[PDB]
């Protein structure tokens, strides 16, 4: 509603790296080729990152624009058209840190 | 990750770097539980180290490669956001306007500074939306979509479609681009007076202002969607107002060649 | 090992197919049509099957690869989109939902809304679809109602133009 | 430096 | 304005057993100057067939009442052997100058 | 070129300006309702195909042959904000 | 380093067969300049023309070779040198090699011979790259000729020695560029090549050994050599050139004919008799109209259209598949589910469209059916087809249409089905469909067309016979070059052609001006002289004398200083003609152009017109997958790019929004562009612009590195581009 | 009023037009000015097309002092040479001895020419164009009419032989050969010029893109002299600088201080239009002033950003800056485009120059 | 020419601190506003002594106040690792900066000057002061 008056760049605390983020990434599961689907929790889960489709959801429970703030009951999918799939961030939790190489060299 | 053809599918180069850095981590923790030599856990630590470098910045340290096809450097969301060309780089070269259009240029002698001889058929797309609602307002079209497929063949243009046009572009002026853009003055606004064929009537003496001869030469043109742009475009854009030019006080809607000879 | 996991018996059978194409390769000149590989290899295999597996054998491209001339061309610029809905469908949806609105609203709720919901609101059962009010009311009114609206739909020419 | 030549070392 | 081969479909098509091509000989036609005497013609169908070791030139058209041929030995066509040609060309009364893509007979 | 163009340069402080008053009231003008002008008796707005100009072709083309006459006011803060849209809406129909 | 071969016009495609570059190998000349290599060295006199090189980027990198030149053992450019033992010269010659030629004192060819004598003492020799006036005891050697300088594709020019070497290049590649006319016809002035152009390269056919004609046909010329035996010449009647140009080969034997050995039987694609001949020969006044020639513009007498000189035949190959989808196989039927058979009638063959069709752009060239979704039905669209017609064929309507710009009529087509005969179908291409069209351009004002020496320019204005510039006697000009073209641009060759060219008019003649060695200044005027008697002859015995008009223009020509005062009109009017210009009426008012005006045969061709030319205008249309600014390709025409010159151009202007406008709504801003349509569908002045894609793109590819970009308030507090999408759950 | 800014005392030039134009501009009023242009552009079309100018070939005259200027300047090199012929030139002395024999010998046909046209046709086709503001430059006709001489090696070392012809008649085939080895050269540098323009026009949008007009007068006056003469053309003599590089430096500025010249009193701040540029120099010629001050863009006090006083007169329009300007642009642009035409007629000019400062 | 020469000396080096350490270069402008009220409304006389500084067109630009504007041409790599570190904000003036945002120009109609101006007839202006004529309550 305000107009962006002052844009700025700072570091990212790993908090703040979990609060962008949506669940973890924790398996190299693509997408399995049976079914162009996401494969488990991996790099494309709809939980994740969100529904691959316009107003409905997953499954289907619910699928039109009246309840479009809401979550279905059994599966997790909010409701904006494939966009939100494009603009959400999940993260990966490191074993052992490692080093941005932005930083280091 | 997309469908290509045969079934071939396409996916940005990050997808491959995710999956190492995810195979890498995940890989760790299970040798850690597993149990752990130490020899063994640094090593991957290491190469995980180096997967976390490849997502962010690809060959600062080393360059990570698909397998054999193709030694390149998986872009890295560095070379994403640097490049070749890349993020604010090319976003700097350009983006491609939405209502735009690009034809041969020829001169215009009758035209006046203030308008330009654009294509009616050229026209007709550019100014597609605003002559569809302008259909719906006489009786050429029931609705939009209606006004839509009204269109959408050559042959099914009722004639009264074109004053339709003429109707809608009463006032309303476009731009007009030459190739190299050096100045200002390499874009000006005019009044589209339109016409047949295929040509682009330009006037003969702001050829002097782009650097525009005719054996070829092609100008874009582009059209001023908001009444505030094309309140601009009309008033500080176009033609007939900028005269002078900006590096000296001098005219730049000086008697080009044929016009002194003459005199 | 590849972008898309593919099941340890997928691989021997690719392994297989692989192998199989080699001895082929042996002796005719001819990189096998899809026949050979079905027979060499066996017991259940036809060239949809061949043609199948070395479709999933062939790893993905890279979306980001340098493209035409080499210069400064990278490939995914020239692949369009299909979920977005281009100007044209946005506005189609307008008109569409404002005009099948105005339609809604003018019948009797009964019926209409029974078969509005039950078709454009959940999924695509007659019986199932009306209340408390049997078959008999349901297509009563479901084609009294939807052709008085299409019948002077076809006087107000609005819908007409097939809006797909 | 390079990454083969340490762990082959390293474990070596 | 028009004119039928009758085997001929398209205006860039060749006759076999004759040497010339369509556009041609289309363009041999525009060359032919008739003349009719009277308002009665508006658009006069002039007929002509010929076959084998002939030349056709535009005298071989059949002799038609109020119409006249101001040019009788212009050249139409060449035709070897087995050679088939049998046309129809309208000849129209108007002014200056219309493309055949203006009138589309 | 266009109509008083120097006449129009002068009655304002800036040239910039100027370009802001002639839009914004070519919005008001359709967007209240085109009948929204102070002068349209006698000697008004003209195009051809009949004389119809004199309900909706350009906007701005009547924004600025008004500015060109003393009757608009464009101040850096004559009138309320909110108050303006609220008595417009009051007083011109058309929808 | 291979490619497409260039066949607009036989001349080009032979050109780049010859054609020589660097970046090859990687190992000889890469792009890093090496600036030196690419200016035309001393030694690549007779090896490569100095003309030859594309003017702009890849500059002197590429360049095909000269005349005489030949590859001897190895790779090296010697060029022939006749030897010239003391005073005399020899008809015997030596190719030399680079290095070789700067052992010896070289002389050129322009040097007054009278066989083997040399005529003048101080004579021009140049030892090693230095000019040098040398004596006749001296010249060693002598250069071969004027031609072995230059390439073929150059050595077609009339007076290349009078015209800048800057412009000759244009000249050159004009002619690569030259698109085959219906009507072909050779210079009214040539050099001397265009038959060996047309014969080396393989437009025309010509005939083995002597014999008779047996029969000729439309598509064959059968003829019967004196040896006892026949063969059947086959003609390719119309072939599609990989650029789209007719070839044609047009029988100019009649039956039963002697032929000499190696004589036209049939003409090439653009040949009149044997020789080349490309564009056409039209008569031109050399002054200027009213702005319809400014710059570099040309008005033309619509009389040109009426004959059909300036037209060509076109063919565009429209292709489409039926690929295998796993939703189902894409049938190629007749069947196009939605609308009408007013759009079928053309599709007369079950599928495909019937040859001889006229296709307009948005016709069905061949129809095809995909499937409706990605893997599931539609809701919606569930119940529309059960309101009127649930049993709706789910099928697609995805056909192969006329792409706008244009279409003609359709010449032949090919469909490759199940079966294979012995062809190549690519994986899950079930079959092919190809669709041959053919068009007639007929000239028009889009058009460019340019004479050899480099005049290029465009159309601006067909006039009516009825009013464009006609001489005494009625006959009118074809086209009216302005005359400011030529003094900056340094070509006058040109204004040489036009007037021999007013000869060979009046004399109805052509002739051969050699590159260097041709006509003289005076060897014309007497030309002309010859042809103030056809003009003028004629008028005397045709029974009448001088205008008012044409004394009035010889009264201020006096003044000017075109004409000996004191002498009779008639004598004047020589004197004037032989100058080249003749008197001109306006034609729109009759009344006299004040001042003697040039006017001839000059040859002009016409340019072919790239796909660029089709005029690209896009309203709405696709959108890239990962980058969300607008793109084409098949159909839709792809936006302008706006770049940062043209950003600046704005930036340096107030145009705020207009700028805004070129960075949102027109290209990125997803919502954005969405909301304008719809605005603009409703004549709603359009919507206030959201956030650009290129923006989001950013910050998250920014947030993908450890750094947070976040935008903020007035007071420094969080504001929000990503509207809802980024909050959690 | 008409009459008063136009010169009939002349053959209308682009120079007198241009001129007019600009008269018109200041006097009469913008949209005023747009009639005139069209209207100059109508009658200018028409007349053009009656006159009936046409390019022949006889038109190219070649002077009958060709044979002359040659023929003396030929025997005189055959001097050159018997004098290296003997000893006493170096190698290098003949060399520098001929290029300038014909460096003059080439310079004297071209004003030969000229005065040619000047003196037996006042109407030559070829000639009015060039000397009318339309087509034609001194160093072309030369070409066609007088002689083109000496062309380059490949390295850039002259040739010693010119090119004896013109246009006109035949230019032989080796002097066709020479003209090509520049003629390469010279394609190059203009890609390179157009190339480092962009270079230039990039980098200077870089710098000065957030320089904007956003004012009230800026009220720190440190303001800038500028000089009306220049120290040393020959050792030291005081000069009145040209005409247009002063236009360059007051046209449409903002005085700092008051200054009293020649009787009129230029008030503090005002705008110095080209009229009144055009006293000072009158003044500076009978010996008033010396140097001049204005304000100036080098001595603002808005940090980012410049003020109207500062900026001065020029927006497109002829009257004070228009406050929001985009003058960071507009400044970049008008050094970014003559770039392109910085050609270079052990020290640098042209383009390279332009980087180095 | 002037336009331009002057953002090559937009900046200076610093020899006697108060704020930042010396050795550093910055924009002359920003300096003058610190000694400005450091000298003027804060007391302690704390000269900042500068030295004026020349650097290329390239470099001036190269190294400016916006990330934005630096993170376009040199390294977007460093430019933004620096900008980061100190969190900086960057205040949108300038074009190229401004323009990234697919905001308005700061420059041109984009004039704080007048974004903000109103218009009226005659009859609007009456019909506002009406409205204020009814806030007279009973
Ligand atoms: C900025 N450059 C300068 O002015 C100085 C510094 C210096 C320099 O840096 C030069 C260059 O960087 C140019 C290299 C070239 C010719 C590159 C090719 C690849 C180019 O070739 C063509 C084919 O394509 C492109 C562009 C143009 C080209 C040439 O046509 C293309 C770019 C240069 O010429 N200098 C001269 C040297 C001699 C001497 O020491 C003199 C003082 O300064
Ligand atoms: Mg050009
Ligand atoms: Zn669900
Ligand atoms: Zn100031």
């Amino acid at each position: 509603k305000k107009e962006v008056r002052k844009v700025r760049i700072a570091l990212a605390s790993p908090e703040k790296i979990r609060s962008w983020s949506y669940g973890e990434v924790e398996k190299p599961e693509t997408i399995n080729y049976r079914t162009l689907k996401p494969e488990r929790d991996g790099l494309f889960d709809e939980r994740i990152f969100g529904p691959i489709k316009d107003y409905e959801c997953a499954c289907g429970k619910y699928k039109r624009q009246r309840f479009e703030g809401k979550v279905c009951e059994r599966c997790g999918v909010e409701v904006t058209k494939s966009i939100v799939r494009r603009y959400r961030m999940g993260h990966i939790e490191l074993a052992t840190p490692a080093a941005h190489i932005w930083f280091v060299k | 990750m997309v469908q290509v053809d045969g079934g071939r599918f396409a996916t940005s180069d990050l997808n491959d770097l995710y999956r190492r850095l995810i195979n890498r981590n995940n890989r760790l923790k299970k040798l850690l539980a597993q149990g752990a030599p130490e020899i063994i856990i640094r090593n991957e630590k290491r190469m995980l180290q180096e997967a976390v470098d490849a997502l962010l910045d690809n060959g600062r340290r080393g360059a990570p490669v698909t397998n054999p096809g193709s030694d390149r450097p998986l872009r890295s969301l560095t070379d994403i956001l640097s490049g070749k060309q890349g993020r604010f780089r090319q976003n700097l070269l350009g983006k491609r306007v939405d209502y735009s259009g690009r034809s041969v240029i020829v001169v215009g002698p009758q035209l006046k500074l203030h308008q330009c001889g654009l294509p009616k058929r050229m026209a007709l797309e550019l100014f597609k939306p605003f002559l569809l609602k302008k259909m719906e307002e006489k009786g050429i079209a029931p609705n939009v979509k209606a006004a839509r497929r009204m269109l959408e063949r050559q042959r099914d243009i009722k004639d009264e479609v074109w004053d339709a046009l003429e109707e809608v572009i009463h006032g309303k002026v476009v731009l007009l681009n030459r190739a190299p853009t050096l100045h200002r003055l390499g874009i000006q606004a005019f009044q589209p007076v339109l016409v047949e064929g295929q040509s682009i009537q330009l006037h003969p003496l702001v050829c002097e202002a782009f650097n525009a001869d005719f054996d070829g030469d092609q100008m874009a043109v582009h059209v001023p969607l908001s009444s505030f742009a094309q309140a601009e475009a009309r008033i500080q854009m176009l033609s007939a107002h900028n005269l002078l030019s900006p590096a000296s006080g001098e005219p730049l809607a000086k008697p080009s060649r044929d016009i002194i000879l003459g005199l | 090992a590849r972008t898309i996991r593919i099941p340890v018996h997928m691989v021997e059978t690719i392994n297989k197919l692989s192998r199989t194409a080699r001895q082929l390769q042996q002796e005719l000149g001819r990189e096998p049509t899809y026949e050979e590989i079905a027979e060499a290899m066996g017991p259940g295999w036809d060239a949809k099957r061949v043609e199948e597996t070395l479709k999933i054998a062939q790893e993905p491209v890279s979306l980001e690869t340098p493209i035409g001339d080499e210069k400064d061309s990278f490939y995914g610029d020239f692949i369009p989109d299909e979920h977005l809905p281009s100007p044209v469908d946005a506005a189609t949806q307008s008109l569409l939902s404002e005009e099948l609105e105005k339609a809604l609203s003018k019948l009797s709720e009964r019926e209409a809304m029974v078969l509005k919901l039950r078709k454009g609101l959940i999924d695509g059962e007659e019986v199932g679809a009306f209340f408390g009010v049997t078959r008999e009311r349901i297509r009563q009114i479901e084609n009294k109602a939807l052709r008085k609206l299409k019948y002077h739909e076809s006087r107000t020419r609005k819908l007409r133009d097939f809006l797909d | 430096k390079i990454s083969t030549s340490d762990p082959v070392r390293q474990y070596l | 304005t028009s004119v039928y081969i009758e085997d001929v479909l398209h205006e860039f098509s060749t006759i076999p057993g004759v040497k010339e091509d369509v556009v041609e000989i289309i363009l041999n036609l525009k060359e032919l100057v008739v003349r009719f005497l009277n308002p009665s013609l508006q658009t006069v169908t002039l007929l002509l067939k010929a076959e084998g070791p002939k030349e056709v030139k535009a005298r071989d058209f059949l002799p038609v009442a109020d119409v006249e041929i101001m040019n009788p030995d212009l050249h139409i066509a060449t035709l070897e052997e087995g050679g088939r040609l049998n046309m129809e060309v309208r000849v129209d009364r108007g002014v200056g100058y219309v493309p055949a893509e203006k009138h589309g007979i | 070129a266009e109509p008083g163009i120097d006449k129009l340069f002068g009655m304002v402080d800036s040239k910039y300006r100027l370009t802001v008053v002639v839009a914004k009231r070519a919005q008001q003008l359709l967007r209240h309702g085109f009948k929204n002008t102070v002068l349209e008796p006698e000697e008004r707005p003209k195009m051809q195909t009949l004389e119809g100009l004199f309900d909706d072709p350009n906007a701005e083309t009547w924004a600025m042959k008004e500015l060109l006459t003393g009757r608009l006011v464009f101040g850096e803060n004559l009138v309320p904000e909110d108050r303006l849209q609220k008595e417009m809406e009051r007083i011109y129909p058309g929808e | 380093l291979s490619q497409f071969k260039d066949e607009t016009n036989p001349l080009s495609s032979l050109r780049h067969k010859r054609r020589i570059s660097a970046l090859g190998p990687g190992g000889l000349t890469r792009e890093r300049a090496g600036f030196d290599v690419r200016d035309v060295h001393r030694t690549h006199y007779g090896r490569i023309c100095p003309v030859e090189t594309p003017e702009g980027a890849n500059i002197g990198l590429i360049t095909s070779l000269a005349a005489y030149a030949r590859v001897d053992e190895l790779g090296f450019i010697r060029t022939p040198y006749r030897r010239v033992v003391g005073g005399v010269v020899t008809d015997e010659v030596v190719y030399m090699t680079a290095t070789e030629e700067d052992r010896y004192t070289i002389a050129q060819a322009n040097t007054p011979l009278e066989g083997n004598r040399i005529a003048a003492e101080r004579v021009v020799a140049r030892r090693k790259g230095e000019p040098v006036i040398v004596s006749p005891e001296e010249v060693e050697f002598m250069d071969v000729s004027p031609k072995q300088v230059f390439s073929v594709n150059t050595n077609l020019i009339p007076f290349l020695e009078h015209d800048d070497a800057n412009r000759a290049l244009m000249g050159s590649n004009m002619q690569t560029q030259a698109v085959p006319l219906i009507r072909a016809q050779a210079p009214v002035v040539m050099t001397g090549l265009e038959e060996r152009v047309v014969r080396d390269s393989l437009a025309a056919l010509y005939a083995e050994e002597d014999g008779e004609v047996a029969k000729v046909d439309g598509n064959r010329i059968v003829v019967r050599y004196e040896d006892g035996r026949l063969v059947e010449y086959p003609l390719r009647r119309f072939y599609r050139s990989n650029q789209g140009t007719a070839l044609d080969q047009r029988p100019r034997v009649v039956v039963g004919q002697r032929v000499r050995k190696g004589d036209l039987l049939a003409d090439g694609p653009a040949s009149e008799n044997g020789f080349l001949a490309l564009g056409q020969n039209v008569l031109v006044a050399i002054m200027p109209f009213d702005g319809y020639n400014f710059e570099d513009a040309i008005v033309i007498s619509e009389e040109l259209l009426k004959r059909d000189f300036y037209t060509s035949i076109h063919i565009e190959r429209y292709e489409i598949e039926a690929r295998d989808t796993k939703l189902g196989p894409e049938r190629i039927t007749r069947d196009i589910p939605h609308l009408s058979e007013a759009a079928l009638r053309d599709l007369d063959e079950e599928g495909v469209v019937r040859i001889g069709a006229e296709v307009k752009p948005g016709d069905i060239l061949v129809g095809r059916t995909s499937f409706k979704g990605e893997s599931e039905p539609t809701p919606e669209e569930r119940l529309l087809r059960s309101i009127f017609g649930e049993k709706a064929r789910d099928v697609k309507d995805t056909s192969l249409r006329v792409p706008p710009g244009e279409g003609g009529i359709v010449v032949r087509t090919v469909r490759l089905r199940r079966g294979d005969p012995g062809v190549e179908l690519k994986p899950g291409v079930r079959e092919v469909v190809r669709v041959y069209v053919a068009q007639k351009r007929k000239l028009q004002v889009g058009d460019k067309l340019a004479n050899r020496h480099g005049n290029k320019g465009v159309v601006a204005k067909i006039l009516p016979v009825e009013d464009m510039p006609h001489l005494p006697d009625g006959t009118p000009v074809d086209v009216i070059l302005n005359p400011l073209g030529v003094p900056s641009r340094m070509n006058l060759g040109q204004i040489l052609e036009t007037h021999l060219g007013l000869a060979g008019y009046f004399l109805g003649q052509r002739y051969i001006s050699p590159i260097f060695d041709g006509a003289k200044e005076p060897e014309i005027k007497e030309l002309l002289a010859q042809a103030f008697e056809v003009y003028f002859g004629k008028r005397k015995g045709e029974g009448f004398g001088v205008d008012k008009r044409e004394v009035e223009v010889l009264r201020r020509a006096e003044k000017l200083g075109l004409v000996t005062p004191g002498k009779t009109p008639e004598e004047q009017l020589k004197e004037l003609f032989l100058q080249g210009k003749v008197v001109l009426y306006d034609g729109r008012t009759g009344e006299p152009i004040e001042g003697p005006i040039v006017v001839g045969q000059m040859f002009i061709m016409k340019l072919y017109h790239m796909v660029e030319d089709k005029m690209h205008a896009r309203s709405t249309g696709p959108y890239s997958l990962i980058t969300q600014q607008p793109l084409g390709g098949k159909a839709q025409f792809g936006g302008q790019r706006f770049g940062e010159m043209e950003v600046w151009a704005l930036e340096a202007y107030g145009a705020a929004h207009t700028l805004q406008e070129m960075l949102t709504l027109k290209s990125d801003d997803i919502e954005g562009r969405n909301a304008a349509y719809e605005a603009i569908i409703k004549g709603e002045d359009v919507p206030e612009p959201s956030v650009p894609e290129s923006f989001r793109v950013l910050v998250k590819e920014l947030q993908a590195l450890a750094l947070d970009v976040q935008t903020l308030d007035e007071k420094d507090n969080p504001v929000d581009i990503f509207e809802g999408l980024a909050s959690k759950r | 009023v008409a009459w008063e800014l136009i010169q009939l005392d002349v053959p209308q030039e682009k120079n007198s037009l241009k001129d007019l134009v600009y008269q018109a501009f200041l006097r009469l009023g913008m949209e005023k000015t747009a009639r005139l242009l069209d209207a100059l552009k109508y009658y200018g079309f028409t007349f053009s097309t009656t006159s009936g100018i046409t390019i022949g070939i006889d038109d190219a005259v070649i002077p009958e002092e060709k044979k002359q200027y040659l023929e003396e300047a030929d025997r005189k090199l055959l001097q050159i040479e018997q004098a290296y012929e003997m000893g006493f030139l170096t190698d290098r002395e003949r060399y520098d001895q001929i290029l300038q024999l014909w460096t003059e010998t080439t310079e004297k046909v071209t004003q030969a020419v000229f005065k040619n046209f000047e003196e037996n046709y006042p109407f030559n086709p070829l000639y009015v164009m060039a000397q009318s503001g339309a087509r034609g430059n001194p160093q072309q006709i030369r070409q066609l009419c007088g002689l083109r001489g000496l062309m380059q090696k490949p390295s850039g070392e002259t040739f010693e032989v010119p090119v004896r012809s013109s246009f006109r008649e035949g230019l032989t085939v080796l002097e066709y050969f020479i003209s090509s080895h520049g003629a390469r050269k010279g394609g190059a540098d203009t890609a390179l010029r157009t190339a480092d323009s962009g270079y230039l026009t990039r980098k200077l949008v870089d710098v000065t893109h957030e320089i904007v007009v956003r004012e009230a007068d800026c009220g720190t006056t440190n303001y800038i002299s500028v000089p009306l003469f220049q120290p040393d053309e020959v050792t030291r003599s005081l000069r009145l600088r040209k005409r247009a590089d002063i236009e360059a430096g007051l046209y449409g500025r903002v005085l700092a201080r008051e200054v009293e010249v020649l009787g009129v009193r230029l008030e503090e701040g005002r705008y110095l239009s080209m009229d009144d540029v055009h006293l000072l120099i009158k003044a500076a010629e009978a010996g008033e002033i010396q140097e001049v001050p204005v304000r100036s863009p080098l001595t603002c006090q808005t940090r980012y950003g410049v003020c109207q006083k500062c900026y001065g007169y020029d927006l497109s329009m002829a009257r004070p800056v228009s406050i929001g300007e985009a003058v960071g642009i507009v400044a970049a642009q008008s050094i970014g485009e003559p770039g392109t035409q910085l050609t270079m007629r052990d020290i640098t000019q042209g383009l390279p120059r332009v980087i180095e400062l | 020419i002037e336009i331009v020469v002057r953002q090559m000396m937009k900046y200076v080096e610093v020899t006697d601190p108060g704020d930042s350490r010396l050795l550093e270069g910055q924009v002359l402008e920003k300096w003058d506003v610190e000694a400005l009220n450091e000298r003027l409304i804060a007391e302690g006389k704390t000269p900042v002594a500068w030295k004026p500084l020349l650097m290329g067109v390239t470099k001036s630009a190269l190294s400016t106040k916006s990330w934005l504007s630096a993170a376009s041409f040199q390294n977007t790599t460093h430019v933004l690792t620096e900008a980061a570190i100190a969190g900086k904000k960057d205040e949108l003036i300038g074009l190229k900066e401004n323009v990234i945002l697919g905001r308005l120009i700061p420059a041109g109609t984009g004039s704080d000057f007048v974004r903000f101006t109103q218009v009226v007839d005659q009859k609007t202006l009456k019909a506002i002061e009406e409205a204020r004529k009814e806030a007279v309550e009973a």
